[PDB]
């Protein structure tokens, strides 16, 4: 009955002063813009019907028409920025806290995926959200002794638009916001649903990218033994956002990343780093970059867990991202080590492949071999083998790459190159 | 990363 309505019939309707024939005006709007393949979004908007979905969305005496305008914003204020912002030009914003706390379900479930669209569509959205006041409310929808009381999909919803309130960081989400949101997602973090967990370990990877305060906000919760828990399990959806969050960790104190290392996680790292995903094994070799840039007992504990093998591996076969991400890692090893533990690194056989990777079209890969060798070298001379080491980069065929070396446009790399054939070759 | 905007079909 309102299937395939025309834009004009759309606004006749709404135009009516008939309760009822502008609901049914609405619904025909929802279902065009939620069944096109290609919505008519620009078309809704130009012909003003955003103000009176708005106003709609404050009829209490008639939900359903709360309900179809709710959705029709919903889907508009999913597409652009520019069509998001009309939706929050129309005053929908303060409708739809309102309407949070609906007597309805499917009502206040709409809500909560509106306010997810605008607050995603970036920082000064999801600022003007929470500066109207949508934390409360929303979190007053969790507030119940098991989250397995609530609908599958009503909990999801929620969880989402959570992650989108922690989500963007020019400028990063208030800290009194992150303060008031985040124990009740370390709760969802404990939920059972993957979905709900792979966003929540979303919105933690969200709030742990930036400055180590943040971290510490988040690493205070004691969310890291989970984090650890979640980067176990079999379901990638799960497995990838708790390895962005325990990197982001990583990036900051070497006390915050004993967190994480107390926590088990680099048990887990064998199977991370000859993961079947290459952004998995990306990931988790620029984790481990920067943990072997931590203490020395972080590299031994690096060491003790059997990684360096596995760092080898990366180093010889992988996308060549990953494998800059293992170059790093290994000159930040030998920047940090002792000389057992890079002694350790050659016998494990970094040699050869950190040579084939000289033979590479990129100038910052070659600046940290270099300097991983400049460092192994350095080692070797507190030993007297500097001439052993010197023999094995001939075998291996890389004397050959630094000689091409000495000839090469960005002067670190001739420099550095040079430095080396006339010290040690 | 979960999409930051979703449509309701």
């Amino acid at each position: 009955g309102t299937v395939n309505w025309s834009v004009e019939d759309i606004v006749k309707g709404i135009n009516s002063n008939n309760l009822e024939s502008q609901l049914q005006a609405t619904q025909a709007a929802r279902k065009l813009l939620s069944r096109e393949k290609q919505p008519p979004i620009d078309n809704i908007i130009r012909a003003g019907l955003i103000p009176k979905f708005v106003s709609f969305l404050g009829k209490t005496d008639c939900s359903p028409i709360q309900f179809e305008s709710a959705w029709a914003l919903t889907n508009i204020a999913s597409g652009t920025s520019e069509q998001t912002k009309a939706v929050v030009d129309g005053g929908a914003i303060p409708a739809f806290i309102s309407l949070l706390a609906s007597p309805h379900a499917h009502i206040s479930e709409q809500a909560v995926w509106a306010l997810g669209n605008i607050a995603g569509d970036g920082s000064a959205f999801r600022d003007l959200v929470i500066k109207h006041g949508a934390i409360d409310p929303l979190l007053a929808l969790l507030a119940v002794p098991d989250l397995s009381t609530l609908a599958c999909g009503y909990l999801r919803n929620l969880t989402w638009t959570l992650s989108n309130l922690c989500r963007n960081k020019n400028p990063a989400p208030p800290l009194d916001a992150v303060e008031q949101i985040l124990p009740t997602l370390v709760r969802l973090l404990h939920h059972n649903d993957p979905e709900v967990l792979a966003d929540s370990c979303w919105a933690i990877s969200y709030l742990t990218d930036g400055p180590n305060e943040r971290i510490e906000m988040v690493v205070k919760k004691g969310v890291v033994p989970q984090l650890v828990k979640l980067l176990g399990a079999t379901e990638l959806p799960i497995v990838t956002p708790a390895l962005r969050a325990i990197g982001n960790i990583v990036t900051g104190t070497d006390e915050q990343t004993q967190k994480v290392i107390d926590a088990g996680a680099l048990a887990v790292f064998p199977s991370l780093l000859t993961n079947p995903k290459t952004n998995i094994q990306k990931e988790a070799t620029w984790t481990m970059s920067n943990i072997t840039a931590g203490r020395q007992d972080q590299i031994q504990q690096v060491v003790n867990h059997g990684l360096v093998p596995f760092l080898v591996g990366v180093l010889s076969k992988a996308d060549f991202k990953t494998q800059k991400e293992a170059a790093w890692a290994i000159t930040n090893y030998t920047s940090g080590g002792t000389v057992e533990q890079i002694v350790y690194l050659v016998h494990c056989g970094i040699i050869e492949p950190l040579m084939n990777l000289l033979s590479a079209k990129d100038t910052k890969i070659i600046q940290v071999i270099l300097d991983a060798i400049s460092n192994i070298f350095q080692a070797a001379e507190k030993l007297g083998e500097t001439e052993k080491l010197s023999i094995m980069i001939e075998e291996c065929g890389g004397l050959d790459k630094i000689e091409a070396l000495q000839r090469h446009e960005n002067e670190s790399v001739y420099k550095a190159s040079l430095n080396l054939i006339e010290k040690y070759f | 990363p979960p999409k930051p905007k979703k449509n309701r079909e």
